[PDB]
RNA sequence: CAACC
RNA sequence: CGCCACACGGGGUAAGAGCUGAACGCAUCUAAGCUCGAAACCCACUUGGAAAAGAGACACCGCCGAGGUCCCGCGUACAAG
RNA sequence: CGAGUGGCUUGCUACCUCGAUGUCGGUUCCCUCCAUCCUGCCCGUGCAGAAGCGGGCAAGGGUGAGGUUGUUCGCCUAUUAAAGGAGGUCGUGAGCUGGGUUUAGACCGUCGUGAGACAGGUCGGCUGCUAUCUACUGGGUGUGUAGGUGUCUGACAAGA
RNA sequence: UGUCCCAACGUUGGGCCCGGUGAACUGUACAUUCCAGUGCGGAGUCUGGAGACACCCAGGGGGAAGCGAAGACCCUAUGGA
RNA sequence: AGCCUGUGUACCAGGAGGGGAACAACCCAGAGAUAGGUUAAGGUCCCCAAGUGUGGAUUAAGUGUAAUCCUCUGAAGGUGGUCUCGAGCCCUAGACAGCCGGGAGGUGAGCUUAGAAGCAGCUACCCUCUAAGAAAAGCGUAACAGCUUACCGGCCGAGGUU
């Protein structure tokens, strides 16, 4: 993928439960897999800010519940490092549901997003209210 | 089904024993290209700090922007090429033929060797030039040594001696180039060889850790879950199969870890100066203060503070040189805190 | 079942039907092919397929080699071409298999084979000088389906 | 460095195994032998199969060790060692009074031993010790 | 067996050891003709290829040596030439001689140029869409011709559709 | 699959 | 869990693509010869390595004194050593 | 239909061991094989392209995480370039585990007049030892080469 | 929630060195082994090669089909209970 | 099956010594002690005692350098790799191959068909010119065209072909 523009310490693994920062009707997402990732023996697959992941809906509306969808990680509690040396961290871990074309399934994003996630997913960004 | 997995640790840096010479010894040298010139230099590690640099990379989306970069401060005072050794090619490889020494010696070079009192530089030179006429001359190298005394933070006064190859134009020309340096007094500096922005390979003897177990030394797993409470926590599963009925040298075991020579490739020289611009408030921890000739190396360098590190023009650079990077800031914030 | 199991003559002759029951039927459909209403003498050419090693040929092998041979002759000369081929051997030797370890091992009956001594003619064809190379080709295909190496020997035929 | 050899053999265009066999015999009879121009010694056969065999010896080994030489120098001496009971007193004495050299370090020219010569005009399927060494990865210092 | 080849008046052939050198107004060609028990020599105004052995393998090389020598005769006088035509469908292919190698650019629209070094003192001249490879050494010349053609070889796609490339039009 | 069936 | 560094390029081949080329006047990538061609082989690079018994090389110092040991203060080292 | 190769399964034999060579699966750690799953380079195509399908060279490297089940295997899920197979006493209990198997307690079904039986099921159920030799990982003292200091060479050796 | 990803640092007692005290297990012999082979088919000792200068310290236990217990399974006995 | 179970015999068991790398029963050999000599099996380039023996031929794969065998594999099938022997036929009245030239008219046969002209299919398959040249052997075309095989001549010159 296109360089992210910052170094990331993945703060999530397969199985982690995160916030769905949108209005798709999904409230909580479970990480199932990480796009393009391949680990090593015994290593739990990890995902962090900027990765595209496959998720299952754990909490939300009946129609959304249990659906296996694609998403993009927009916030994480574990710090990331920007070119100027500063570390950046969020209040929670969150992702936004996305389609085949990486366009947000929802109409609105909830909460801030990392600028780096913009470079990658512009259409996701063109839905963000706050970009930090 | 027993999943695959690469083995633990590299088999390419063995045996993992205590280094024989604390002074690093390059086992390779740059190729002959430019004008004749000494292919290396040395200094003493002081510590680290960081600097803000203007992205120099012409292919980076950030070209021309502020960028914080880690730097290891190495004190690199002038050294003294004290002699010119000549190697001759033989059926059994390269062998020392003779050496051409000088008269002017640093006041304390006698703390390491028996300094010459009676030597014939012309007889030696004569034998060398005849070797060249015959076409039996191998490469040409300079016996070099440091001046620890010039570095206050380093307690040693005894000079560290190393042989550094001289490459360059034609042999005849670099032979003459070698002799010129030596004759003077051999005194040369970091500037004379490197330029800020070029890539250097740094060699040094890593920090010693004495005896350590397989987990730390080779990176094998610790025993997991229930297997961690029965009496075995940091011991590998087994030393090998029933057959072969012997333990292979490839199974990870305890032993000396650290204090090994390492040659780290493509280290970018961020800046070569002199003074106290890089020094840190309160002084570098366990080292002291810097106020003299110094070199800022991008990233990390093997070895503890005070150890002798060696520089050599990168023999396998991946990127082209982007000379004299613009340094907008050099942290002097205390390293204690 | 592999032929390695029965190709050798390493057992007594076992052919007495009065003391052997449950013998499977032969898979050989015909022993006389071509125009069997005609005599072998009415032909200028006689070519035989000679076995080079002594062996036992299971009826399943005779059928396949005979089949792949006559079949070629039918394709190259027609369902009624002017020729006649004969398979002169019949599978008289009864075969067994022990299919309880080595206890009471005498095997149950599973098939039949014909014993052929090295040098003997397994097949013999009779044709006109024209269809001489067609029979030599039918035999090349036949010996590819029977254990031993074979010689394609041409008897009456000085038309070389 | 100085070797008073009673005999100086020239291995140039000579069958390695046949020279070796004779040098062993003489060495056992008390002769001090110096084999010269080892890089030019020769071994008959198809280069590809010959090299496969010497490469196999190079790859063989383990902790106990199977140090097989790559230089024509050592290849030839090892060849000779295999024709001597080098683990017995007399055998080691004989082997140690035999030396092989790249080129000719002497002033005299070695003699060509009868029956060991290879006629290049009558042979195309053969290889040179030097060629084998190069393939093995040795540093052609000759 | 013995074969005698009368050397052309335009030519003069000298030989030492296993090497044979042939020179003419068009240049010179030196070759090594080494095979078990086959002796090649220059006896006056003729080149002689002879051997005491007459087995199939020996007869094969003798006949091979003859043709090689006759080709050298021809090369130092008439010389050797191969003709080539550069054909392309969609992307205009640039074929030029630079230094000791023929460089091709924009092949199938490729950004990277394809190239090959010319063998021997072989000369390569291009006139529009036509190329001519010539020289005294048939080996060097023939290979250079072949190399240029191989230089535009394609394995990835159907050749029946992608035919771009330089081809040997006339063989000597 | 680690004896008895 | 943080940070740094870890090629390109040569040489010889396999499968394969070809050149010249005869046995076999032709043809033929092959029989002799040759041009190419794999993450694979060799070199490049890193690490160990005078106990390599052919047990090595060079320079200087010293043989009434060069150098070294004990001793003392200590760690860039360290389970004893 | 015919001819073979392997020694991963199963069967057969009873050669070795009953004054004992600990028994499945897993785990950990090391080496290997190639009949190649991916990666490199090729050939053909019912090869336009993209992509398939089949074939060749090739063992350098890689071949991962999860749900049921003691399971091996297998079925299933999301990832992946691919998530290949096999040997090393079915490598590995003087390394681990003890779920299964494999005593003594107990129950069910079936069998037995009964005691009691069941690679049928089910709950519970113990794992000793201070390393002599050898092997290897690292660390020393001596001798040999034959006064000392410093600097090297490079036969060999290891690497993905 | 360090069971795990994936391991880190620290604490106390040992471990290591020194004074003193001071056992046991085990021992046909020889024994520096490694790769193959052979052999009653599962060899440090036989054969062929390879490697191997002696001694000592620490270590984790690959091998000695390691030590410990005349196999408790299975069968056999004109055995026992 | 280094399996089970018979039979005759010699061997191991209970049999040394020599050979076979090692190797109960494969080879020589049956053996008091000691000594000289000559052989057996087996071997004679070195390790290791004796040949780098002689005449000759084949093999280029390191095939092979392996009597026997749990132990030494190598099969059906294939081979213009190479060596040797034989048979038929053709050839200096010029063979086989190659290269050059000619390959023609009635007529694009008749039939079928809108059309088919060597070559969709069916039938017939005749004679002129001539040194040859099919009512056409293989491609090719919507059908022609076009490219070639047969067949004839030339150049060349020695064995060629089955
Ligand atoms: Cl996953
Ligand atoms: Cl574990
Ligand atoms: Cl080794
Ligand atoms: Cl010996
Ligand atoms: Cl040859
Ligand atoms: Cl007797
Ligand atoms: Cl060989
Ligand atoms: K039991
Ligand atoms: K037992
Ligand atoms: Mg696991
Ligand atoms: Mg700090
Ligand atoms: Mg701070
Ligand atoms: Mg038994
Ligand atoms: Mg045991
Ligand atoms: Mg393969
Ligand atoms: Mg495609
Ligand atoms: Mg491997
Ligand atoms: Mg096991
Ligand atoms: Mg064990
Ligand atoms: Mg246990
Ligand atoms: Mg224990
Ligand atoms: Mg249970
Ligand atoms: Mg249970
Ligand atoms: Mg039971
Ligand atoms: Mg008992
Ligand atoms: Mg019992
Ligand atoms: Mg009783
Ligand atoms: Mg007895
Ligand atoms: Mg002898
Ligand atoms: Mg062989
Ligand atoms: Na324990
Ligand atoms: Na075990
Ligand atoms: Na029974
Ligand atoms: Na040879
Ligand atoms: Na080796
Ligand atoms: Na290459
Ligand atoms: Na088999
Ligand atoms: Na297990
Ligand atoms: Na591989
Ligand atoms: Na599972
Ligand atoms: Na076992
Ligand atoms: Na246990
Ligand atoms: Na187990
Ligand atoms: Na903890
Ligand atoms: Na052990
Ligand atoms: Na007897
Ligand atoms: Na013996
Ligand atoms: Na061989
Ligand atoms: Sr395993
Ligand atoms: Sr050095
Ligand atoms: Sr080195
Ligand atoms: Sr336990
Ligand atoms: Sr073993
Ligand atoms: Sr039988
Ligand atoms: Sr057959
Ligand atoms: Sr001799
Ligand atoms: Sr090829
Ligand atoms: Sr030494
Ligand atoms: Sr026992
Ligand atoms: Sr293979
Ligand atoms: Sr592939
Ligand atoms: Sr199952
Ligand atoms: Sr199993
Ligand atoms: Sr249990
Ligand atoms: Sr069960
Ligand atoms: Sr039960
Ligand atoms: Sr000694
Ligand atoms: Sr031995
Ligand atoms: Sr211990
Ligand atoms: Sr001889
Ligand atoms: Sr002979
Ligand atoms: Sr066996
Ligand atoms: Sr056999
Ligand atoms: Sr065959």
């Amino acid at each position: 993928m296109e360089a992210l523009g910052a170094d990331v310490t993945q703060g999530l693994e397969k199985g982690s439960l995160i916030t769905c920062a949108d209005n798709t009707g999904a409230r909580e997402l479970k990480v199932i897999s990480v796009h393009g990732y391949s680990g090593t023996k015994n290593r739990l697959p990890k995902a962090g800010l900027g990765d595209k992941i496959t998720v299952s809906v754990t909490k939300g509306t009946p129609e959304m519940r249990r659906q296996v969808l694609e998403a993009v990680v927009v916030r994480q509690r574990k710090p990331i490092r920007r070119p100027d040396g500063t570390r950046v961290k969020f209040e929670d871990n969150a992702a936004v549901i996305v389609d085949e074309n990486e366009d947000p399934r929802g109409t609105e994003l909830k909460g801030p997003i990392a600028r780096e996630v913009a470079q990658r997913f512009g259409s996701v960004a063109s839905a963000a209210t706050m970009i930090v | 089904p027993q999943p695959s997995r690469p083995r633990k640790g590299s088999l390419g840096f063995g045996p993992r024993k205590r280094s024989t010479s604390e002074t690093p010894r390059f086992n390779s040298w740059p190729s002959d290209d430019g004008q004749p010139g000494v292919q290396g230099f040395a200094g003493y590690k002081a510590g680290m700090t960081h600097v803000v640099l203007v992205n120099d990379e012409p292919n980076s989306p950030r070209e021309g922007m502020e960028e914080t970069v880690p730097v290891t401060v190495i004190e690199t005072p002038p050294m003294r090429a004290v002699a010119l050794r000549a190697y001759e090619d033989t059926p059994y490889g390269q062998r020392p033929l003779t050496e051409v020494w000088t008269d002017e010696f640093h006041s304390e070079l006698d703390r390491t060797l028996d300094v010459p009192e009676d030597h014939d530089p012309d007889a030696a030179e004569e034998q060398i030039r005849d070797a060249h006429e015959a076409g039996d001359l191998g490469d040409l190298r300079l016996i070099t040594h440091t001046v620890p005394d010039a570095v206050p933070s380093v307690p040693k006064k005894k000079p560290d001696v190393m042989e550094t190859r001289v490459g360059g134009g034609s042999v005849s020309d670099r032979l003459d180039h070698a002799l010129d340096i030596v004759e003077d007094g051999g005194e040369h500096a970091m500037n004379d060889i490197f330029r800020a922005g070029e890539y250097a390979d740094v060699a040094g003897v890593t920090k010693g850790k004495g005896t350590q177990g397989p987990v730390k030394r080779w990176g094998v797993q610790k025993r997991k879950g229930k297997h961690a409470r029965q009496g075995w926590r940091r011991r590998i599963g087994n030393l090998g199969p029933w057959n072969p009925s012997r333990v292979r040298s490839t199974v990870p075991q305890q032993g000396q870890t650290g204090y090994h020579q390492r040659t780290e490739l493509n280290k970018r020289l961020i800046d070569i100066g002199e003074g106290d611009e890089p020094t840190v408030d309160g002084g570098f921890v366990n080292y002291g203060e810097v106020d003299g000739p110094y070199t800022l190396v991008k990233g990390s360098v093997p070895g503890p503070d005070k150890r002798l590190v060696r520089f050599r023009p990168a023999v396998r650079p991946n990127d082209q040189p982007r000379l004299d990077p613009e340094v907008r800031y050099v942290s002097n914030e205390s390293n204690q805190g | 079942k592999p032929a390695s199991m029965y190709r050798d003559i390493d057992k007594p002759a076992y052919t007495r039907r009065e003391y052997i029951t449950g013998i499977p039927g032969s898979k050989i459909a015909q022993h006389k092919m071509g125009r069997k209403q005609k005599d072998a003498d009415d032909y200028p050419v006689q070519i035989s397929l000679i076995v080079e090693e002594t062996v036992q040929l299971r009826h399943g092998s005779l059928e396949a080699s005979r089949l792949s041979a006559n079949r070629h002759l039918i394709k190259e000369l027609g369902e009624e071409g002017d020729y006649k081929m004969t398979l002169r051997k019949f599978p008289h030797q009864v075969l067994r298999e022990n299919k309880d370890g080595m206890r009471a091992a005498f095997g149950k009956i599973v098939g039949t084979a014909a014993r052929v001594q090295a040098g003997e003619q397994l097949f013999t064809a009779y044709c006109n000088v024209e269809d001489a190379e067609h029979v030599k080709e039918a035999f090349r295909r036949a010996y590819n389906k029977i254990t031993p190496s074979c010689r394609i020997d041409s008897s009456p035929a000085g038309n070389a | 460095a100085e070797f008073d050899a009673d005999v100086i053999v020239d291995a140039r265009d000579c069958i390695m195994g046949r020279v070796a066999s004779q040098v062993a015999e003489q060495a056992l009879d008390g002769e001090t032998v110096a084999v010269v121009n080892a890089e030019r010694a020769v071994i008959t056969g198809r280069e590809e199969q010959i090299v496969e065999k010497y490469e196999k010896r190079v790859d063989i080994g383990n902790d106990n060790g199977y140090f097989y030489p790559k230089r024509p120098d050592g290849i030839f001496k090892r060849t000779i060692r295999g024709m001597l009971p080098h683990k017995k007193q007399r055998g080691r004495e004989a082997f140690e009074s035999v030396r092989v050299y790249l080129g000719n370090p002497y002033d005299e020219d070695g003699e060509v031993l009868d029956g060991t010569s290879l006629d290049r005009l009558s042979n195309i399927k053969f290889v040179t010790l030097g060629e084998i060494s190069e393939t093995l990865g040795a540093n052609k210092t000759w | 067996p013995r074969v005698e080849l009368e050397i052309p008046e335009d030519v003069d052939a000298e030989q030492d050891h296993l090497d044979i050198t042939v020179e003419g107004d068009n240049g010179s060609v030196t070759r090594r003709l080494w095979y078990p028990d086959i002796d090649v020599s220059v006896d006056g105004d003729t080149v002689v290829i002879e051997s005491d052995e007459d087995n199939a393998k020996t007869m094969s090389t003798i006949g091979t040596f003859q043709s090689h020598i006759e080709n050298m005769f021809h090369g130092v006088t008439e010389g050797w030439e191969y003709g080539m035509e550069v054909f392309y469908s969609h992307f205009p292919m640039q074929v030029n001689v630079e230094g000791d190698e023929v460089v091709i650019e924009n092949f199938l629209g490729e950004k990277a140029p394809r190239r090959t070094t010319i063998h021997g003192d072989t000369d390569v001249e291009i006139d529009g869409e036509e190329l001519t490879v010539s020289g005294p050494d048939i080996e060097a010349v023939g290979q250079t011709a072949a190399d240029i053609e191989q230089l535009t070889r394609i394995n990835d796609k159907d050749v029946r559709v992608f035919q771009d490339g330089v081809y040997i039009t006339r063989k000597p």
